[PDB]
């Protein structure tokens, strides 16, 4: 019954609202019960959109997020979005980086006698062996690890005339050549 | 086919009782390699893959390549005019080494966050490799050729091709030095250690950690995998081998041993029978692997899983390589 | 004397199955004081954290975003002007 | 006087091993002849010596199962409810005073409410 | 105070060393705590540098490089040679006083080393330790015991004698049945359509399968009782010069300690003196071809096992020399056999 | 100083050379110092020199100290592990693909032009 | 110990997309591996050089073909040398027809001189032909 | 020796100062050495709020409107010039609330500080230039990576040269 797959969690992970649902009419942004609205600011929202064109959550969902909801609201999330030109959704994810944030808010409380660098230690030892049931460790056997059939090669040979050649990969890029783009 | 599937019944049943079963311990033959006259001016060895040479990088930015069984390293060019070859081409010690599993080319970390490549048919350099922040530790290619891995006092790990200068990808999760890097039999996992007294797994492509192993009072040194992917195994100051399953994530072995001193080098054998520790207590020890594991290979007439331990003239121990056949090879220093 | 030197020495009577002590079953049937100070555990002044502008600046921004969107507000620490210099500061937690 | 003194050291050293030893053999073969099918002595609650080849009554290195290799409860497991396989909770003992059956759980506050009648 | 370096004196000694004089105590407290806490700093820096030099006698290297990348600046002027003293002195104890100076000229030569070389030797062939190369005696009895702790461990025909392979414990109960399965496999020997297909597979599978160097010796007396024992069955020593080929095609075995415990097998063989060998119209239409396949053998094995032993190649050639010119051959086919083998 | 050796008994390396406890004394003195050198310019600071204002009294708290001390430890001193920016970074970098491509069984160089060719350099 | 379960199954309580049920199955993190194989090469094929991210077996079934013969005894020489010609030609054809008429032109010029000595006009036999 | 060693400790007489360092020090109310807590601590935003035993002069009330106006600016690396005051003075107000000062910044530190940064900028690129030509060129980031390597006391280590060494992408991608 593993469970930790990509495209599963959102195939069987669906029908039911946990979610946090974004609004889209070509103008604003919007997400959940938001008495603003977010116009097209670069600053924010194509942080955000760069990792959710990915399937990352960024790091910084989580504190709102914990303190909002008390259960059935994490492990991850889905969002909702849909335009007005349908209905859309799609999966994120962490990065190692939001799991490390799920140690920081807890660290807002009893600084002291807390053991931290041991303790919020050894619960990733715990954690991520428990998020992760699903490793393939399987190997397959190279030219390396037997005998009577190691191969062979042309590229490093001897010429005659010349002294060795060797494999080198190919670009387009010239010499005295346009460096880059403009400088704006 | 039909003889021809006769006799692949045949060959099954040579299956049948006639072809080994268990393939249970065999106890090792070995050589070793002590270097005299080096004034403690030397860190790493590593020997080869089909065995004829034994390089050691030395703490003045210098590779002294030796040639096991004769001199015949000689260049195919017509200049260059015993058996030993020297390498420049470094501004600081050497730390780590590593062959080409092809055997014409060579790697060298140093302290002064270069990789660096070498030929062996001409014996020179060709590239230089520089991403890092700081001290390189140790530097292993991939058990297919193309990809290389470097560990550092950065606490961060970076994935290198050979083709492409810059890195692919860089691995971080340690709150301290990554002593150690290695690559899982199948190419597509990483193995960082560090002096936090901590073990990782990375997945080249993602980058980040899928387990992390803790125990382990004191540092580690270095680590090993046994060729059928479980097994990975754990070294270090405390000078308690420990046996790592990569899903469990928890130690399958604590095997117990080795005196008070660092564990600098280990190994496992061909079929994962057996393993070998390599220490600074002036001492090699075989360890059995199969006394408690799933496999529980006993063969029956401080603590158990140690079959032998042999003892050197005085000599700190810095290295072993399984051959092909039975037996390994060493490598040490110091004489009497 | 020596208690524990082997175990109670007893027999059981077959009719009411008390344990009796032998004695009793015929009558039944009828210097390093400084190694142990030495454990300083020194510690600096100050440390640094190597934190720039940007990567906190992104976060407290979109922190914040989300902060007014879903429920100052956000998760803040608290300071004094007076007695300041300390190294760790409590927090105001203000849902 | 080192040779003489050592000799006088060993007479001590070896008359008391060959004393805990005699102790020992003739203990384990009394056991033995005793009770031909033995796999555990009386024992106690408390671990005895660290587990052994002749470790009598059953040691569980994860603390789970008790002398007779038996769980009593050392894991908090269930479905949230009837956990612990039936432990004390799901044990009962039958009351004199009242001819009732008691959850063994509940015999002492049981006892000040049937004692008083 | 509060931790070591006791701050009355030293940093004392600091601050008024500079020309100050109003340093409050608990100011010097919280200064040694810092300067302690820098030391332990430095120092596992340091310890990181030296455990990459696999040494432990830490040396002024591995503090100057830990300064190095502590982006914190050098120290100069620490040479190893020239020891130290820390001579004495009193006032009215401060324990202090450098008396290594007043050098006017020097022309001294450094003499140089030799080069780095490496020295082999052999240690443990199959689990015993040989005590007579470079190696330690039960001399380990005398070290301290928490370290270096554990310890658990006449003519041709030799084998080994400080490895013990009386006791038959150490084989296992599978191998013993495995090995039973084997020899009874290979001596069959009843039709001439089946038999070879039938034990030709457990031949093939010895040629390669792993783990074998345990069983090696009992294998290698078995051999040797099949050819003492007899001598008239071409299929016998056909079978066995074929196994011959078959473990020296191995690539999981080492057969260096074997190869003067083999040399006889194929010696005894390829001479042939029979004392019968009836003419039978197969007497020599194989027999030449046995010898031949057997010479073909010894060719391979002189060819492989010519580095690690220089006796081997002078006995054989020796041997077959002395059993050749004497003209007591009592048959043409052993010389021919000497011949096709020179 | 052999209080120097009882606080290298705290590690577990009793194989010193004996110079070690020279420099690392030798440095702590430096580094103090310079430490409560500029400290005491601080405490001059709070005192309201230029060339002729006021007179010059010391007392160096410990307040003085720190701020001398964080001062260096800006440029110095190698502090808490970075992590967070290390893991950003690193996701920055573990962002674009593998090149998913195949040398077929050699070694696959950068384009000569990258690569040194370390022949003996002349001019 | 136990305050690690505390804490690690009060976290996975928080975390709304774990469940109860499957929050155990997390805490079966302490069942290992069974015993597996390695992979010898009788049935397994090998793979080729790659990334990780996710023909020419008649060459080195050929390979195997005159690697082992010469590494052989001197006496079985003189009868598998005749062993080497024809199934050389028999897997040229085979792959020529498989539909890799570039590769087959390339291995047979490459193994064109296999037995040189012996045929003489077969070489001009099979140079001039190419396509399928 | 340890035992040698504790015995000549005790010849000085400081063997009463060594015994009574048994404690844990830093009597306070802490100082924490862990790791996440410098981090976290470090990272949200302080506010100066202020008490009132008696009179707490100022006449100036403290706010943090003023940290979360300073960490919203369009700072320097999005835009493509070096920032004009306004910006600078935004920022600083921020950063002094939020580190336990109050009061005004008084327009004159922000032109110092300019002036200060261009200085710093030209060394920086003089140096650079001092690279690539000895006596028509155009520079690189390679150039600039190189000098940083050369003379590396210019920067103070942290923050960028981390990401400096993750920005050297290939000529490809």
């Amino acid at each position: 019954k593993f469970a930790e797959t990509s495209e599963e969690i959102l195939h069987k992970y669906e029908k039911f609202p946990p979610s946090l649902t974004f609004h889209i009419h070509e103008n604003h942004y919007r997400f959940g019960d938001q008495d603003g609205v977010i116009p097209k600011n670069s600053s924010v929202i194509k942080a955000f959109l760069e990792y959710v064109a990915r399937e990352e959550i960024p790091p910084a969902l989580i504190e709102v997020t914990k303190d909002a909801g008390v259960q059935l609201y994490e492990g991850c999330i889905i969002l909702r979005i849909y335009d007005h030109r349908k209905t859309y959704t799609t999966i994120l994810r962490p990065t190692q980086l939001s799991l490390y944030a799920d140690l920081l808010y807890q660290t807002d409380y009893l600084q002291v006698r807390f053991t931290d660098s041991l303790s919020l230690n050894i619960e990733t030892e715990i954690l991520t062996a428990s998020k992760r049931n699903l490793d393939l460790s399987v190997p397959l056997n190279p030219h390396r690890a037997t005998a009577n059939l190691k191969p062979e090669v042309k590229y490093p040979y001897y010429d005659p005339e010349t002294d060795t050649v060797v494999h080198e990969h190919r670009p387009d890029a010239r010499g005295n050549m346009v460096n880059a783009d403009t400088v704006d | 086919a039909q003889d021809l599937r006769n006799d692949i019944a045949m060959i099954q049943d040579s299956r049948a009782k006639i072809k080994l079963s268990a393939a249970q311990a065999s106890l090792p033959s070995v050589c070793m390699y002590t270097f005299h006259n080096t004034n403690n001016d030397l860190t790493c060895l590593k020997f080869n893959d089909d065995s004829t040479m034994v390089a050691s990088g030395f703490q003045d930015s210098f590779i002294k390549l030796w040639s096991i069984d004769g001199s015949p390293l000689r260049s195919l060019l017509k200049n260059d005019p015993k058996g030993s070859r020297r390498l420049v081409g470094h501004s600081g010690a050497v730390y780590g080494v590593d062959f080409s599993p092809d055997n014409r080319y060579l790697i060298s970390c140093s302290e002064d966050k270069t990789v660096r490549l070498w030929s062996l048919d001409t014996y020179t350099c060709l590239v230089s490799y520089k991403g890092h922040s700081s001290s390189v530790w140790d530097v292993k290619f991939s058990p297919m050729g193309h990809y290389f891995a470097t560990a550092s006092h950065d606490q961060t790990a970076r994935l290198w091709s050979c083709d492409h200068i810059y890195p692919l990808r860089i691995f971080a999760g340690h709150l301290n030095d990554v002593d150690c890097v290695e690559f899982h039999p199948n190419s597509t996992y990483l193995f960082t250690g560090s002096s936090d007294k901590t073990a990782r797994m990375w997945d080249i492509a993602r980058g980040e950690c899928v387990r992390v192993f803790m125990g382990h009072s004191g540092a580690i040194n270095c680590l090993a995998v046994s060729p059928d992917g479980r097994w990975l195994a754990s070294a270090g100051e405390d000078s308690v081998v420990c046996l790592w399953d990569i899903s469990t994530g928890r130690r399958i072995k604590a095997m117990r041993g080795h005196g008070r001193s660092s564990i600098y080098s280990l190994a496992f054998s061909r079929e994962g029978t057996v393993l070998v520790s390599t220490g600074a207590d002036n001492s090699v020890r075989v360890w059995d692997v199969k006394k408690n594991t799933n496999s529980p290979s006993a063969q029956p007439e401080a603590t158990n899983d140690h079959m032998s331990v042999y003892f050197t003239k005085k000599t700190p121990v810095y290295t072993v390589h399984f051959t092909r056949r039975n037996l390994c090879l060493a490598g040490g220093v110091f004489g009497g | 004397k020596d208690s524990l030197s082997n175990p109670l020495r007893y027999r059981i009577c077959n009719n009411c199955d008390r344990p009796i002590l032998q004695s009793c079953l015929s009558k039944h049937i009828k210097h390093q004081v400084l190694d142990g100070v030495a454990k300083s555990y020194p510690l600096p002044l100050e440390r640094k954290v190597i934190m720039p502008a940007r990567s906190r600046s992104s976060f407290l921004r979109m922190r914040e975003m989300f902060a007014g969107a879903i429920l100052l507000y956000s998760r803040t620490a608290v300071i004094d002007v007076d007695r300041a210099g300390d190294y760790y500061f409590s927090v105001r937690a203000s849902p | 006087s080192e040779v003489m003194q050592e000799t006088i050291w060993d007479c001590l050293m070896s008359n008391i091993l060959r004393q805990i030893v005699i102790n020992n053999i003739l203990q384990e073969q009394a056991l033995r002849s005793s009770i031909k099918a033995i796999s555990n002595d009386d024992q106690i609650s408390l671990k005895e010596i660290n587990a052994q080849r002749l470790k009598f009554v059953k040691d569980d290195k994860d603390i789970f199962n008790h002398i007779n290799g038996k769980r009593s409860e050392n894991k908090y497991n269930g479905t949230g409810a009837d956990a612990s396989n039936g432990t004390t909770d799901t044990e009962y003992f039958t009351c004199l005073n009242c001819d009732r059956k008691i959850a063994g759980n509940r015999f002492a506050s049981h006892v000040d409410r049937c004692l008083g009648g | 105070s509060h931790t070591l370096w006791s701050p009355s004196d030293t940093v004392k000694d600091a601050a008024e060393s500079l020309g100050i004089f109003n340093l409050n105590e608990e100011a010097a407290k919280n200064l040694a705590m810092d300067i302690e806490y820098r030391i332990h700093e430095i120092l596992d820096q340091a310890s990181k540098f030296m455990r990459h030099g696999k040494r432990r006698t830490l040396h002024t290297s591995d503090i100057d490089r830990a300064l190095k990348v502590l982006n914190l600046e050098p120290l100069y002027g620490y040479d190893v040679s020239r020891p130290l003293v820390f001579k004495e002195a009193l006032v009215g104890y401060v324990d202090d006083d450098e008396v290594d100076f007043e050098k006017l000229i020097n022309e001294p030569l450094p003499k140089v080393p030799r080069f780095s070389t490496f020295t082999a030797h052999w240690l443990a062939i199959e689990g015993v330790q040989p005590a007579i190369p470079q190696n330690p005696s039960p001399n380990d009895i005398k070290n301290i015991l928490p370290i270096n702790r554990g310890s658990m461990e006449i003519s041709n025909q030799k084998q080994g004698l400080e490895v013990k392979p009386l006791v038959k414990h150490v084989l296992s109960r599978e191998l013993q049945l495995y090995f039973d399965k084997i020899v009874e496999v290979l001596l069959n020997q009843e039709e001439t359509k089946e038999a070879e297909l039938l034990r030709n597979s457990a031949l093939q599978s010895v040629r390669a399968d792993p783990g074998l160097h345990q069983l090696v010796p009992y294998f290698i007396q078995f051999i040797s009782e099949t050819i003492t024992k007899n001598l008239k069955n071409i299929s016998l020593l056909s079978t066995m010069l074929e196994l011959i080929y078959s473990l020296l095609m191995n690539e999981s075995l080492f057969l260096e300690p074997y190869v003067h415990a083999i040399i006889p097998c194929i010696l005894t063989l390829l001479l042939a003196k029979k004392i019968g060998n009836v003419d039978d119209e197969l007497q020599k239409q194989q027999q030449l071809a046995l010898r031949e396949l057997s010479a073909s053998l010894l060719e391979r094995v002189i060819e492989d096992f010519g580095s690690s032993y220089s006796t081997l190649k002078p006995r054989i050639t020796r041997t077959l020399l002395r059993a050749f010119v004497s003209v007591n051959n009592t048959t043409p086919g052993t010389q021919y056999g000497a011949l096709l083998g020179l | 100083v052999r209080l120097l050796h009882l606080i290298f008994a705290t590690q577990n390396i009793y194989s010193y050379q004996d110079h070690v406890p020279l420099q690392l004394m030798d440095f702590a003195y430096r580094y103090t110092t310079g430490t409560l050198q500029d400290a005491t310019i601080y405490s001059d600071h709070a005192h309201a020199s230029n060339a002729g204002n006021a007179g010059t009294n010391a007392q160096l708290t410990t307040e003085d100290i720190r701020l001398a001390i964080a001062a260096r430890t800006n440029y110095q001193f190698k502090p808490v592990p970075p992590k967070e920016l290390l893991l950003e970074l690193a996701a920055e970098r573990n962002k674009k693909p593998l090149p998913a491509v195949i040398p077929t069984w050699g070694i696959r160089l950068p384009p000569e032009k990258y690569c040194l060719t370390g022949k003996d350099w002349v001019l | 110990a136990a305050d690690l379960n505390r804490i690690v199954l009060e976290y996975l309580n928080k975390k709304g997309y774990h469940k109860t049920e499957s929050m155990l199955r997390m805490e079966s993190s302490h069942i290992p591996a069974p015993p597996t194989n390695i992979p010898t090469p009788q049935t397994t094929n090998i793979s080729r050089p790659t990334a990780p991210g996710r023909p020419a077996t008649i060459k080195r079934g050929y390979s195997i073909l005159k690697s082992w013969c010469e590494s052989s005894l001197d006496f079985y020489r003189p009868e598998l040398e005749k062993f080497l010609y024809p199934v050389f030609v028999h897997c040229y054809l085979d792959l020529i027809a498989r539909g890799y008429p570039s590769h087959a032109r390339e291995f047979y010029d490459k193994f064109s001189k296999d037995h040189s000595v012996l045929h003489e006009y077969e070489i001009s036999k099979l140079g001039g032909i190419s396509l399928k | 020796y340890e035992r040698l060693k504790r015995d000549i400790l005790a010849l000085p007489v400081r063997e009463r100062r060594r015994i009574k360092a048994i404690t844990r020090e830093s009597g306070k109310k802490g100082m924490v050495n862990s790791v996440i807590t410098q981090t976290r601590q470090a990272l949200i935003p302080k506010v100066p709020v202020v008490t009132r035993p008696t009179n707490v002069p100022g006449n100036s009330v403290q706010w943090a409107q003023d940290v979360i106006h300073g960490f919203q600016a369009l700072l320097a690396s999005e835009i493509y010039e070096l920032p004009e005051m306004d910006n600078l003075r935004t920022r600083m107000t921020g950063i002094s609330r939020e580190h336990g000062l109050i009061g005004p910044v008084d327009d004159s530190v922000i032109e110092i500080m300019l002036i200060g940064l261009e200085q710093h900028l030209k060394g920086i690129v003089e140096a650079a230039i001092d690279i690539v030509k000895y006596r028509r060129h155009t520079l690189t980031i390679e150039d600039m990576y190189d000098t940083l390597e050369q003379y590396p006391y210019l920067v103070e280590p942290g923050g960028t040269l981390l990401r400096l060494q993750s920005v050297m992408l290939h000529d490809e991608d």
